């Protein structure tokens, strides 16, 4: 057995038999944090009143 | 998703699947992640 | 009378012994859906 943070693929699943997945995992990108709470015309009840 | 590699002939695949599918059922797996992956300072 | 089931079929331990499943298309979960719901002089 090979337990750990292994991820299912196509080449690996060809030559070995994986179990049922139990943690989701994909591809992601991480960035920093950007540096208002607006109201266009302050819209009391929209352009109705 | 993640998984467990085997011997391609281990025949332990079946005894693991039913055991693992139970922990995904009601309260077992849905409790471990609170103990380890439960960090703070999330999005706002 | 059938050989495959191409439909939304949840993977369950109870029904994993009589028939065998495959790798899922997409991952999901269970949620709850509920409904939602003279401005002066009150």
């Amino acid at each position: 057995m090979a337990i750990g943070s292994l991820t299912i693929n196509e080449e690996r699943s060809e030559i070995v038999d994986f179990s049922v997945p139990f943690v989701e995992t994909g591809i992601s990108v991480m960035v920093a944090r950007s540096n208002v709470s607006p109201s266009a015309f302050l819209e009391p009840y929209s352009p109705a009143v | 998703g993640y998984g467990i590699a085997l011997h391609k002939g281990s025949r332990w695949k079946r005894p693991i699947d039913l055991a693992l599918l139970q922990f995904l059922g009601d309260d077992e797996i849905e409790m471990l992640e609170r103990l380890w992956l439960s960090g703070i300072c999330h999005n706002d | 009378q059938a050989d495959m089931i191409v439909a939304p079929l949840t993977i369950n331990n109870e029904r994993a012994q009589y028939i065998e499943f495959s790798k899922p298309f997409k991952y999901q979960g269970l949620t709850i859906l509920v409904k939602k719901e003279d401005s002066f002089m009150q």
